[PDB]
């Protein structure tokens, strides 16, 4: 009953085509984080990559200017009861 | 061997169960060194240290109890694998300082808890 | 209560398997009893494979996970027996094999967890 | 199944007031050896002392010339089944 979900997910720096996001780590042993991003508008493909568990920021690049993106973060964490499992996502919206 | 087998299982079941209850309640409070899995090794390390000295002084104890206490309780109470994956997960999280710390504390801590339970009973007798 | 049964059923199997393996084999090489090593290497393998594998099947009955890990791996593996052997070696003045036994058990079980993990990991890739 | 008693206990050098004894370690983690000695004629205080598990020889001193001594060696040994326990002795008689 300790949350594996990160908190306080926010954009801290933006260019027209890139974002710098940061989150607060959940109080568990995160192996890596999964970051996903797609255009909030409809059926654009959502893309993802990993960031190592020590890191708690991630740059997203290659975006289109003045487009609304949905950014989502969740964890691959070790817990005693679950071994390696995935947290639920935390999600923000941001417009380049 | 059937009576032996019952000692292993009873002692083990009491051990495994204790380790489970202690781990789910306490591990998540300090993930860098989960304290539930530490205490069950420090505890059974203490128990086996007392058993070391007491069995020696009681050459005539029924083996059923010795097997139930050591292979059973202590074998089921302690863990090498939970200690292992936590260190493995720390390593994969790149948290090496705590992977290494976790290894030292478990190893040197068990031996201490063993020497403790041994030299307590020694000195008592 | 259904979780209790998985730990017991799994732990009992792990403890019983630890007992049979160690009695038959520990005495063949007392400087590093190989029964106690093997159970720890083997449970490490199991927990490594269980690590990678369970990650990929997040719909599996937690009953089966708890039986294999906290149960079987928890019962099969042992910390006190590894510790007791070391302590015995330490009291006997056999430092070199006390040290070796620690390296081999710890380094060895981590390498076995990594294989079990990366075998499954590489399998799915 | 494996014997924890030393074998080939023997006096390897003697003066009239001392014996150098040695024995073959058994196939177990011997924590320490115990050496007992007394006069074979049921009328001397048996004395025991320990030597570390790594040694296989010991010096018995302060003996009387021309006397029959019973000398035994037993182990305090670790084993899987029994934890710590004492072994049966190996015994010899020797006249100084
Ligand atoms: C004694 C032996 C010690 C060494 C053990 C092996 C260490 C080096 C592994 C090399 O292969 C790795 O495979 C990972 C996948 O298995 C990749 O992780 C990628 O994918 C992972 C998920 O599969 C994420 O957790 C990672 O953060 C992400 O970089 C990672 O890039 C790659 O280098
Ligand atoms: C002495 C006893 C040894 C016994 C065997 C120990 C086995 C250890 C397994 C470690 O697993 C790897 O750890 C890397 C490091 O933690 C991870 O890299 C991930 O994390 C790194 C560190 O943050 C990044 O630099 C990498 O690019 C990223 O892939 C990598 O994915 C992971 O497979
Ligand atoms: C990594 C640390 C882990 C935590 C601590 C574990 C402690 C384990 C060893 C303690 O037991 C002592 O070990 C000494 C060394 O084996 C023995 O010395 C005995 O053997 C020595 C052998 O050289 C002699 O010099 C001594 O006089 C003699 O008493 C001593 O009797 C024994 O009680
Ligand atoms: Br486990
Ligand atoms: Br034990
Ligand atoms: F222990
Ligand atoms: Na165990």
């Amino acid at each position: 009953s300790v949350s594996s979900v990160p908190t306080k997910l926010e954009v801290v720096a933006a260019t027209p085509t890139s974002l710098l996001i940061s989150w607060d780590a959940p109080a568990v042993t995160v192996v890596h984080y999964v970051i996903t991003y797609g255009e909030t508008g409809g059926n654009s493909p959502v893309q993802e990559f990993t960031v190592p568990g020590s890191k708690s920021t991630a740059t997203i690049s290659g975006l289109k200017p003045g487009v609304d993106y949905t950014i989502t973060v969740y964890t691959m964490y070790y817990s005693y009861s679950d071994l390696y499992s995935y947290s639920s996502p935390i999600s923000i919206n941001y417009r380049t | 061997m059937i009576k032996s087998l019952f000692a292993v299982i009873i002692g083990g079941s009491v051990g495994c169960t204790l380790r489970w209850l202690l781990s789910t309640k306490f591990n998540s409070l300090f993930p860098n060194l989960p304290p539930g899995t530490l205490v069950v090794n420090l505890l059974a390390g203490l128990i086996i240290g007392t058993a070391l000295a007491y069995f020696l002084r009681q050459p005539h104890l029924d083996p059923f109890w010795k097997l139930m206490i050591t292979t059973g309780l202590c074998g089921g109470l302690s863990t090498f694998t939970t200690f292992s994956v936590e260190v493995f997960a720390l390593l994969q999280a790149g948290n090496y300082i705590w992977a290494l710390t976790s290894v030292l504390v478990h190893v040197i801590g068990s031996l201490i808890m063993t020497a403790l339970g041994f030299f307590i009973i020694t000195i008592l007798f």
